[PDB]
């Protein structure tokens, strides 16, 4: 199975 | 103190030990930072996690004794100080439209991986319960 | 095209006329990037969409009449093409866990603004109606 990103406004994805 | 300490006082309490290590998984599958569901894998498969979160001993499934303890480590490791229980089930919601997490309706706090982990993995959720030590 | 072009051609749409632009309204309330609920008041408040999203007629209640596009346009706002209105209806749902949007009951699409946009924006429902011909 695949794993898209989870990134939202109410759930943002960290980076740095 | 310094980090040779840090790693050394940290490997006598069973630290840093886990069967499915975060960073390895996300190598794994090129995601680059952790996500949210490996995250999760890293404690179900840590021994020293398994008071705030463990299997329940039916495949793939799961329970958050203590869901503030995980949502608090999930913002030691991704720098987000204000993270809580609420954001990190607001998350968990977006893997239940993906069909990777669904929860188990009847109980609070229990999940369950519904992807193909065994093929992903290698391992059978039997096979992690064993080696882990489940009750 | 050129720019000049895609300006000149949008607005012989009558395009480009939000009562409520985003990015006005997120400079007023400093909050830097657009959030989706100034997004939604841009749409709301622009003729050139009333085919898609409209106010109902009833205060701050508005309906989608094609959920789809609305993802679509909220995708290309944020650099994200796998948008759709399953996680859009997610968002959605935070507002309303925020107090910010409640669903009407019994019907499909449809929400109201629950906060005081009156206190917010100088406007009263009955004035935008009017400006953008609400039927």
């Amino acid at each position: 199975p695949s794993f898209d990103s989870f990134d939202f406004e109410d759930f943002p994805a960290a980076l740095w | 103190g310094t980090f040779k300490d840090y790693v050394r006082d940290r490997a006598d309490l069973n630290k840093d030990k886990p069967v499915i290590p975060a960073a390895a998984l996300a190598g794994y599958t090129g995601s680059g930072p952790i996500q949210l569901w490996q995250f999760l894998l890293e404690l179900l498969t840590d021994k020293s996690c398994q008071s705030f979160i463990s299997w329940t001993g039916d495949g793939w499934e799961f329970k958050l004794s203590d869901p503030d303890e995980v949502a608090r480590r999930w913002g030691k490791r991704k720098n987000k100080p204000k993270m809580n229980y609420e954001k990190l089930s607001r998350g968990l919601r977006y893997y239940y439209d993906k069909n990777i997490i669904h929860k188990t309706a009847g109980k609070r706090y229990v999940y369950r991986f519904v992807c193909d982990l065994q093929s992903l993995l290698g391992y059978t959720p039997e096979e992690l319960h064993a080696m882990l030590d489940v009750k």
